[PDB]
């Protein structure tokens, strides 16, 4: 029960501990990790709580019930035991450098929304999702005054770690001290915003959020997106200090749910059945639902013998009527998805659908805030209103479609957040954007089992397509050519869709019939896109009108709202006349 | 309250003094001081590996602690020149002293700079992508009161503050003359665009420079400095002191490891006369034919050489290309595939850059109201590439300012009263899609996008890549698709896609890459023999021209002259020989004769 007595348990803890056997001999894995980091330029280790618990589980105890102080005596252990290891070190590192201690535990994780007051200066382990990071700060943990009129110097004043303030003394000239940052000691700070996984958010519940606090090595790791579990303190100002955090760099169900799965893909009308499954709370869906299903199964993320990838989402477009129950259809289907984020065009958000960088003037320091695409990455981005985004989200919605990457810049350098979301937008009437959506159309099984079906087969098939398949797509194709209009990435979007039928089935493979379907479906996208092109046609003839333009324009010359007024009541489209002023004016 | 004497200072200044007072020995820090005398500068370069050298101990001491070693080093300095000459000693007030040389850990990087460096001197190499407008500052004012007859004077230095009246209330009136006022600069530094992960967020170091080193910088330049890092007074924001500012060269070298040059000698010397063709091929195998962009693509890579006259021409050495075709074409993809091959190249849209665009910009901060150069993607891709996407969309004053560059690689920017004529020198590869799209074979392509025509004359090479409805190219192009799409990596299951992750004959891309960074640094040579079938195929161009793309002209003879460097470079020949030629000659009929 004496602070002393806590840092020997440490100490020889640290030093002392074996792994292994006898076959692979007794390591002092955390001995060999220290001498290793300090012989480098880290200056941390790995802490594993079950390996503190099997060596001291009183240590542990301690730990828990109080982590900042054992932890401080952890850290001077740590620092003793390198000292110890590396006590010949060459000339002028023989100065012996701070250890950043960093813990990690095999406990299972804790729901953010279970975290009562009384844990607090306890330690947690929490899961989630970062949404927002803080540039890389200098903030002191040791610091020294100056008696202004008295010249009285307090040296070393220790700093709590966390999100605190200051103190300044009250006098030795009354409380006016100056602060001496030649001897201050400081180290790199850094917020973050992590939010509840979109997993396991109530029904009609904004996901909750909460500040992260990570100074020394541990901070940087980590950029808006990611999915992550911490080990930290729980503070209260309300935030959390940050000891451990662990990246879902890859990946992240009951027997029975598996059984009920394989026996749902087994049945043969599942196709339909799911199609019909979804919402039959709506009424008048034709093939839409089951581009929906195919939607949210989406595709297969390739990775090609280069090495580059082909985004295996699949986006879908509905344009038509503010009447329709479109609104409610997208309620339904990010409310389906396992992982899903409904907004609009104008959510108002200060990150928007795409990541921001932000001066916050709280602080005055720049904050890159996560949008709505890199927070469903893995999952469906619901947007309403898809043609209402800024200008900002629109110059983003390109890439993000595209690379299924949001990227932001700094000068030279490039920060680069996975977005790997299917987008079911929804809009009345920017085009070239179009162009880049898989699919367009103009206007039983619960939805939680729906939802665990969905992620089920999401996380466990990735269908390919079959040689008779592919040879039967690709004649398609020619013939489509032929009679035409079709372009390669249509041909892709086909093989994608055509993949989440056959995943629908939980197939290794894509039959035939499966690339006749997904021909099926893009058929029915293909006349709704000939009426589109009458809708819409942004095309021969529309060049052909647009040559039209040019020369009466030419012949006319060589006010403005009578000028268009006049070539809209000659048939001429707005935009074609917009464009066609545009393009002039550049020439 | 006053310090009389300090032991460890006094040790100090007369250990720096002996280790100048370099006389019984090599004498090379004397000369330098006698050079540094006759040139009228006052900054020594100091090498840190000598003074470790003399004594490690005092070398750790000045490592270490960098404000009080440096300020007795200083003196020494001075009381050494005044020992030599008095009166340049005389001429200047204080003078500095440089580091440089090998620096065992703090030689980082602005990512690894980090706040455990504090009050260490440090070696920060980097991109400078801001700089700030030169201004004097006060270090020392003067002041004169009439009424009591009295001088008095103020020091600044590190430390409303400006005195105005006596403590009497008598006036006071500065001595303009007699007071001191050093120049000082701010710029910015980031880690090398090439050499820093997109994952982690950008990592930005700012630098203050005095006296002599403060127009020894600008936005776009590739420096090392070597300073102090303090903290700025209260939370802390973070600058550098420079003590010393070079600029390394942008070409650099391929350090890589001797396995590597082991490896692209003999994948060189195994088939020169087909390198170039399987490079092509390994180029972007996910694209099918497109065979002379792919070779075009692969030239503007390795880039020609420049050529620098005796008159101060500057005939660039980099190579142009625009694409221009139907879109569902694989012109992004091939510039993704540039991006993830070429040793340095930077994207970009036809926006550019926010705020700073393509080119240079000059911003007020906002947070001080203060101006500032901050450097586009164009100067920071300088000896470099620079990925163009939607080219056309380019905004009209972007449109004339590219012109600057193209033409002669460097962008002067005056307005906001600024100054500044950055080195751009950077080969681009525009990509296009023609307006409304289905490109018409009627107009000429400037009247299909809208360039002025000039551009066109800029670009060296314009490759019109069109969605022919051919039943063959199509057969050819969907079978590619489709393969590409079934293919398996060689250990999977048919089971699962790849998993979604938390982080961002055929050569590898990686390999590819170093192969061409290797083949840039070669400096090929004209040959009679090639230099005359070179221009006998230029006069055979021209005759052709006789039939009525842009028109052959010398334009056209320097592209040749380029890209017959450039496959020089791609065999590693330090020679240019026929092949070259021929190959250069075939690729510039293609792309002016379908
Ligand atoms: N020759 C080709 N071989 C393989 N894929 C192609 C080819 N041409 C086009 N593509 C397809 O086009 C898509 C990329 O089109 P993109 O370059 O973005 O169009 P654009 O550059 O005209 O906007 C890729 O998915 C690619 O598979
Ligand atoms: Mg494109
Ligand atoms: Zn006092």
């Amino acid at each position: 029960a004496r602070k002393s007595q806590l840092q020997r348990r440490f100490k020889e803890f640290l030093r002392q501990y074996r792994v292994g056997t006898d076959r692979t001999g007794f390591t002092f894995k955390y001995r060999d990790e220290l001498k290793r980091h300090y012989n480098l330029g880290e200056y941390w280790i790995e802490v594993e709580m079950e390996d503190l618990a099997s060596f001291d589980e009183d240590l542990a105890d301690y730990l828990y019930k109080q982590p900042a102080e054992h932890l401080q005596l952890l850290e001077e252990a740590a620092k003793e035991v390198a000292d110890e290891v590396t006590r010949p070190r060459p000339s002028g590192e023989e100065v012996l450098q701070d250890i950043q201690v960093m813990l990690k535990s095999d406990a299972s994780p804790s729901s953010i929304r279970s975290l009562k007051s009384d844990m607090m200066s306890h330690l947690v382990k929490i899961p989630g999702i970062i949404i927002a990071a803080s540039a890389v700060r200098a903030k002191a943990t040791r610091i020294s005054i100056q008696c202004r009129s008295c010249r009285n110097t307090l040296t070393n004043i220790a700093m709590r770690p966390g999100l605190e303030g200051y103190a300044l003394p009250r006098k030795c000239p009354l409380d006016p001290y100056f602060i001496m940052p030649d001897k201050c000691k400081c180290v790199d700070f850094q917020t973050l915003k992590l939010q509840e996984l979109p997993d396991a958010v109530p029904h009609g519940e904004m996901p909750r959020h909460m500040q992260l606090y990570c100074d020394r090595y541990l901070c940087d790791k980590v950029v808006p997106g990611n999915r992550v579990t911490i080990m930290g303190i729980y503070s209260i100002k309300s935030y959390i200090r940050v000891l451990g955090i662990q990246v879902d760099t890859d990946g992240s169900v009951s027997p029975q749910e598996e059984e009920e799965f394989r026996r749902l893909a087994a049945l043969p009308n599942v196709y339909e059945v799911i199609s019909k499954s979804i919402a039959p709370s709506i009424f008048g869906g034709t093939d839409m639902k089951k581009a929906i299903a195919c939607l949210l199964f989406g595709g297969s993320r390739k990775r090609l013998p280069d090495g580059l990838t082909r985004r295996g989402d699949i986006n879908l477009l509905m344009l038509g009527d503010p009447g329709t129950a479109k609104s409610q259809l997208l309620k339904f289907v990010e409310k389906c998805s396992p992982i899903g984020v409904y907004t609009s065009g104008k959510g108002s958000s200060a990150a928007g659908l795409t990541a921001s960088v932000m001066r916050d003037p709280s602080s005055r320091n720049f904050i890159m805030e996560g949008g709505a695409m890199v927070l469903a990455d893995g999952g469906v981005v619901c947007i309403d209103e898809f043609d209402k985004m800024r200008e900002d989200d629109r110059v983003a919605i390109h890439e993000a479609m595209e690379q299924q990457t949001i990227s932001i810049a700094k000068a030279g350098i490039t920060t680069t957040l996975n977005s790997r979301c299917s987008v079911l937008a929804a809009a009345n009437s920017m085009p070239t954007i179009l162009s880049r959506f898989d699919m367009i159309f103009i206007v039983e099984i619960d939805l939680a089992k729906l939802k665990k079906f969905i992620a089920y087969c999401r996380v466990k098939c990735g269908p390919r397509l079959s040689a008779e398949a592919a040879e039967k797509l690709k004649n398609r194709y020619i013939i489509m050519r032929s009679g035409a209009p079709i372009t390669v990435r249509q041909l892709e979007a086909i093989v994608r869709i055509a993949e989440a039928l056959s995943k629908m089935k939980l197939q290794p493979f894509a039959t035939e019939a499966d690339v006749e379907e997904a021909l099926r479906l893009f058929q029915v996208s293909t006349l709704d896109a000939a009426l589109s092109g009458t809708l819409s046609g942004v095309s021969q003839e529309d060049q052909e009108m647009l040559s039209r333009i040019e020369k009466q324009l030419k012949r006319r010359f060589a006010s403005e709202h009578s000028i268009i007024k006049d070539f809209t009541k000659q048939k001429y489209p707005e935009h074609a006349i917009h464009k066609v002023l545009q393009l002039m004016l550049r020439r | 309250t006053v310090v009389l004497d300090d032991v460890e200072l006094r040790e100090a200044q007369r250990d720096y003094l002996d280790f100048l007072d370099d006389e019984e020995d090599q004498g090379i820090y004397q000369s330098k001081v006698r050079e540094l005398i006759s040139d009228n500068q006052y900054r020594l370069i100091v090498n840190v590996n000598d003074l470790r050298r003399k004594n490690e101990k005092r070398a750790n001491r000045l490592l270490n602690n960098a404000f009080e070693e440096l300020v007795a080093f200083q003196r020494a300095l001075k009381d050494f020149v005044a020992s030599i000459d008095a009166t340049y000693a005389k001429q200047y007030e204080e003078f500095y002293v440089g580091l440089e040389g090998s620096f065992g850990s703090k030689h980082v990087s602005p990512r690894t700079l980090t706040s455990c460096f504090l009050s260490c001197v440090v070696c920060v190499e980097g991109i400078v992508t801001k700089c700030s407008l030169v201004r004097p500052k006060v270090v020392r004012s003067v002041h004169y009161c009439p009424a009591t007859k009295k001088t008095i004077e103020r020091r600044y230095s590190d430390l409303s503050v400006y005195p105005t009246k006596d403590e009497e209330n008598n006036p006071l009136e500065t001595e303009y003359g007699l007071s001191v006022y050093k120049d000082h600069q701010t710029i910015t530094i980031q880690e090398m665009p090439e050499k820093a992960p997109a994952g982690q967020l950008p990592r930005s170091v700012d630098v203050i420079l005095d006296d002599d080193l403060v127009d020894k910088a600008k936005p776009g330049d590739r420096v090392q400095v070597v300073g102090t890092y303090r903290c700025l007074p209260g939370t802390f924001r973070t600058v550098l002191i420079a003590c010393n500012v070079k600029q390394m060269s942008k070409d650099a070298q391929p350090s890589f490891s001797a396995e590597d040059i082991a490896k692209i000698k003999k994948f060189s010397k195994t088939r020169s006369k087909d390198i170039f063709d399987q490079l092509a091929k390994s180029l972007a195998p996910s694209i099918h034919g497109h065979d002379y962009v792919k070779k075009a693509i692969l030239c503007l890579l390795l880039g020609g050489v420049e050529r620098d006259l005796e008159n101060g021409s500057h005939i660039r050495g980099d190579i142009n290309i625009l694409l221009i075709g139907d879109p569902s074409v694989a012109k992004s993809q091939l510039l993704r595939y540039v991006l993830c091959t070429a040793p340095r190249a930077i994207p970009t849209t036809g926006r550019g850059s926010s705020g700073v665009g393509l080119t240079a910009a000059v911003t007020t901060d906002q947070e001080t109201g203060e101006r500032r150069l901050e450097a586009g993607a164009m100067v920071l891709a300088d000896r470099g590439v620079v990925c163009i996407d939607e080219f056309d969309k380019m905004s009209d004053m972007d449109r004339t300012a590219i012109h600057e560059v193209m033409e002669q690689g460097r962008v002067t920017i005056a307005k906001a009263g600024i100054h500044a004529r950055l080195n751009a020198r950077c080969s681009v590869l525009a990509a296009a899609n023609p307006v409304y799209g289905r490109y018409d074979q009627y107009k000429t392509p400037m009247e299909n996008i809208g360039l002025q025509d000039s551009l066109l004359s800029r670009f060296d090479l314009l490759f019109i890549m069109l969605d022919q409805m051919d039943p063959e190219q199509d057969r050819e192009i969907s079978d590619h698709v489709l393969r590409m799409h079934r293919y398996r990596a060689p250990g999977e299951q048919d089971g699962d896609a790849m998993p979604l992750g938390s982080a961002v004959k055929m050569v590898s891309a990686a390999f590819m890459k170093k192969y061409i960074h290797v083949a840039k640094i070669i400096k090929p040579v004209l040959t009679q023999e090639s230099a005359t079938y070179i221009a006998e195929e230029y006069s055979r161009l021209r005759s052709q021209d006789s039939m009525s793309t842009s028109p052959v002209t010398a334009r056209t003879l320097e592209t040749l002259i380029r890209l017959a460097t450039a496959h020089a470079k791609a065999r590693m020949s330090k020679t240019v020989d026929l092949q070259d030629a021929e190959e250069a000659v075939e690729l510039v009929q293609y792309a002016y004769f379908k």
